[PDB]
DNA sequence: TTGACTCGACATCCCCCGCTACAA
DNA sequence: ATTGTAGCGGGATGTCGAGTCA
């Protein structure tokens, strides 16, 4: 369960300006706890949601 | 006299999280990219670089007699294709920052602060800027592909991935300033491998960075050496991109000791980890397999069987094959008949030799008990393997798998009346071990439904708690009853508040 | 140069069904 | 008095950073 403006962001920085994850990461992750069970349990989900996006 | 540069377990394990997290995110860029390499537009475009001469290069007749020679003439046209990409290439940048290469945790926790300046890229400036020659060091090579592709040649784009290290434990982890930004870009993040269907393996090529074109066989010069250009390039996770949108771990091309040392770096050591890893990467193969596919396969269980044990004492902690007679645990012995699989000359001690076993030739042993816990008890007359001392003072005998054999419980009744112990439960700590007729209800009111439908059944404990005292106790996590009473217990407790 | 080894303070991984005593 | 309630794991093994030795 995420936005809709950082999915933007997150599409975006990791297709064209992957050197700006690690700033990115750091925010998003301490915004959303729970991502962190998610990409463990279920990271093809994950790679999925950001190829559509 | 204390320095101790340590992270908390809770650090750690963050470390762990951020470095799966910050990888699929670099994964998943290598799949975008290699499609936007793909783009037709671009082809077209690219195709017209490359003279007829040099394109009938790199598509040689099959000759026969010497398969050899055609290989010879691939090479000749991987060798014109990188220098006229030399030609293409006008304006060559220089990284902003790290480019791609690895981060410190340090340098990571500061950059949220500073967020620093950020141009953005999408597809159409990629594919412009390609088509002038403009760009970094990562650009170019992938422009690369993007013209050999259009050449129809197989042509991969590889990625050397580099997240944090998640094996870096340290607090403060300082990097030297000394040739800082010559030694980070002395190996490339990425480059491109290109498949020879004449001697049936695929051939590297770097034609940006290092400018060399080799077939790797047992060393790369792509492969980062030395303690300062590993500082910030630390191979562990090579893929391969394809046409057809294969996605591929190629690491073991590229590092020369892939099962000690490499290993020891990828979230793929503990099971879960490769678990993890597989998932990823198949979610990142949307193609299926090809022969190419198996040729390769070949390769890389050759390459892995000629890796052989290691030439050090630290290499051998937690190798996948191999074992130390000394790190044999308390608990192993050597399978019957079996011996050393080889030897370690140890570094600095002259003559000094250890025995190493292969794992595969070493056995796990359990006491009667613990093996009860697997729901599995002596066979007749089984013979201990080993004994050893446990705590007060008693000696512990340890018995091999195949001593051993499953638990089949008691079926239950026609009322279904459940066989129990001491205690007036049932102990399941194995599917094994709940009854044939029957099955397991786990639920924390499971006890207080069948009390309530006064059905017959029985307590399960599935395992112990351990607590100050010396203290165990039992836990008790259900019910076992019979099948045909499933759907009633169901209900009831569906219906809890009801009781 | 680099690995083996020691040493510092953490971690994991199995152990695998209790008892003394006070108080309203 | 009597009952409920509250107070009293750990040992082998393993892991990584550093400093020291050869």
């Amino acid at each position: 369960g995420l936005t809709v403006e950082d999915l933007l962001s997150l599409r975006q920085v990791v297709s064209g300006n992957p050197e700006a994850l690690a700033p990115l990461l750091e925010n998003i992750s301490a915004r959303y706890p729970q991502l962190r069970e998610h990409i463990m349990a279920n990271p093809e989900v994950f790679v999925s949601m950001l190829l559509e996006a | 006299r204390t320095s101790r540069n340590c992270s908390s377990n809770e650090e750690r394990k963050r470390r762990k999280y951020f470095h799966m997290l910050y990888l699929v995110c670099l994964m998943v860029h290598g799949f975008i990219r290699n499609e936007w390499i793909n783009s037709k537009r671009l082809s077209r475009k690219l195709s017209n670089l490359v003279p007829e001469k040099v394109f009938e290069l790199l598509h040689p007749q099959k000759d026969e007699e010497l398969p050899l020679r055609s290989t010879r003439k691939l090479l000749d046209g991987l060798k014109k294709c990188m220098e006229l990409w030399q030609k293409h290439w006008k304006i060559t940048k220089k990284y902003d920052n790290e480019g791609l290469y690895m981060r410190t945790w340090k340098e990571i926790e500061m950059s949220a602060n500073n967020k620093r300046k950020f141009k953005t890229l999408k597809r159409s400036d990629f594919l412009r800027a390609v088509s002038k020659g403009h760009g970094d060091p990562d650009i170019s090579v992938q422009g690369f592909v993007a013209m050999l592709r259009a050449c129809n040649v197989n042509a991969r784009l590889i990625m050397s991935c580099q997240p944090p290290d998640f094996t870096n434990m340290k607090i403060d982890t300082s990097l030297n300033g000394n040739n800082a930004y010559k030694d980070m870009v002395k190996y490339p993040i990425f480059w491109c491998e290109v498949w020879d269907k004449f001697s049936k393996k695929w051939i590297t090529v770097d034609p940006v960075n290092l400018k060399t074109i080799e077939q790797v066989r047992l060393h790369s010069k792509l492969a980062p050496k030395g303690v300062a250009c590993c500082e910030r390039n630390m191979l562990r996770y090579v893929i391969a991109y394809d046409r057809k949108y294969g996605c591929r771990d190629v690491t073991r091309r590229y590092a020369q000791w892939m099962n000690s040392k490499v290993r020891k770096r990828r979230i793929t050591k503990d099971d879960f980890g490769e678990k993890w890893f597989r998932k990823v990467i198949t979610a990142l193969h949307h193609r299926k397999r090809t022969k190419i596919d198996d040729y390769e396969d070949q390769y890389f269980f050759r390459r892995d069987e000629s890796e052989g044990i290691p030439d050090s004492v630290q290499d051998l902690k937690n190798h996948p094959y191999y074992v130390l007679e000394q790190d044999i645990k308390q608990t192993q012995i050597v399978k019957p008949g079996c011996k050393e699989c080889g030897y370690l000359k140890v570094h600095g001690k002259v003559g000094k030799v250890l025995k190493v076993y292969a794992k595969r030739d070493i056995a796990d042993l359990k006491s009667a008990r613990q093996w009860y816990m697997n729901g599995r008890i002596l066979k007749t007359g089984s013979r201990c393997k080993k004994v050893i001392k446990r705590t007060e003072e008693e000696d512990e005998r340890l018995y091999s798998f195949e001593d051993t054999e499953l638990y089949i419980p008691p079926l239950a009744s026609a009322s279904g009346e459940i066989t129990k112990n001491t205690f007036g439960n049932i102990e399941v700590f194995a599917p094994t071990m709940i009854p044939g007729n029957c099955c397991l209800v786990e639920n924390p009111v499971a006890i207080k439904a069948a009390r309530f439908l006064g059905v017959e059944f029985a307590p399960a404990v599935t395992s112990f708690k351990f607590e100050r005292g010396s203290t165990v106790k039992p836990v008790l996590s259900g019910i076992v009853v019979a099948k045909w009473l499933r759907e009633a217990i169901e209900t009831a407790i569906d219906g809890i508040e009801f009781i």
